[PDB]
């Protein structure tokens, strides 16, 4: 959606 | 990377592959980097020092293989290339080896978020994990120090942060390592970063976040006993980074 630093999905 | 496992970019969505174009038709890999915000990638100045012609570099986001394509990848041009003023190299070490690349797409946009493209977090002013922490390094560099080709698949490995005291031991790197560098090694000197991994990230968890704690910079050999890998201590460059990424 938008960036969330550090998150792998 | 010596050792490690092969991965896909979904496991390192902030990793960027930087290539150089040649007149003749080829594009060759240069260094790795990491995405900090939608328009900025951070890597190492020594990767651009011998050829600071920004128009000749191409940056790719969402790439799991080196020369083939990954669906979802994004290609960028280097809009601004900022190297570090005070960058120096000696017989081994590089000092102030951090660089910034502002990326622009042919349509004029910056990175867009996906399952293969994500930013990594910065640490807070001079805040690091404690030695012992396991961090992971990733990249397309050599698999053996004797190889002359790079892998086609992304690799990753886990290394531990060691203390300056341990790294500055005469029989390690002595005074070549400074307060602005960090050393990371595998307890059993089995896996490490190597030529081809420069500019890529050293990620550890800090206060809950996956943080870019280091940039692959140098090292004597690859996975040699008592020759840790040296990384640029990102926490000590935050002022500089801010100065340009405002
Ligand atoms: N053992 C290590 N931990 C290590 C890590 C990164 C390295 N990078 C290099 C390296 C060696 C020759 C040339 C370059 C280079 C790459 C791109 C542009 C200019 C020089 C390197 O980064 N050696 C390296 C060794």
């Amino acid at each position: 959606l938008k960036f969330q630093c550090g998150q792998k999905t | 990377i010596i050792g490690g496992e092969f991965t896909t970019i979904e496991n390192q969505p902030w990793f960027a592959a930087i290539y150089r174009r040649h007149r003749g038709g080829s594009v060759t890999y240069v260094c790795g980097g990491s995405l900090m915000s939608p328009c900025w990638v951070i890597s190492a100045t020594h990767c651009f020092i011998d050829y600071p012609k920004k128009e000749d570099y191409i940056v790719y986001l969402g790439r799991s293989r080196l020369n083939s394509n990954t669906q979802g990848e994004m290609k960028f041009e280097v809009e601004n290339l900022i190297l570090h003023k005070d960058y120096s190299a000696d017989t081994l070490a590089h000092h102030n080896d951090i660089a910034l690349l502002k990326i622009r797409s042919k349509e004029g946009r910056c990175a867009q978020p996906s399952r293969t493209i994500q930013t990594i977090c910065l640490p807070s002013m001079y805040n690091d994990p404690q030695f012992g922490t396991s961090c992971e390094i990733t990249g397309f560099g050599k698999e053996a120090s004797t190889d002359y080709l790079y892998p086609e698949q992304l690799k990753m490995t886990v290394v531990k942060l060691i203390s300056h005291r341990e790294c500055q031991q005469p029989h390690y790197y002595g005074s070549e390592v400074t307060t602005k560098m960090l050393c990371a090694a595998d307890p059993q000197w089995k896996t490490d970063s190597c030529q081809g991994d420069s500019g890529g990230p050293l990620v550890c968890s800090l206060q809950g976040r996956m943080t870019l704690t280091g940039i692959v910079s140098w090292g004597r050999g690859c996975a040699l006993k008592d020759k840790p890998g040296v990384y640029t201590r990102v926490s000590h460059f935050l002022p500089w980074i801010r100065s340009h990424t405002k």
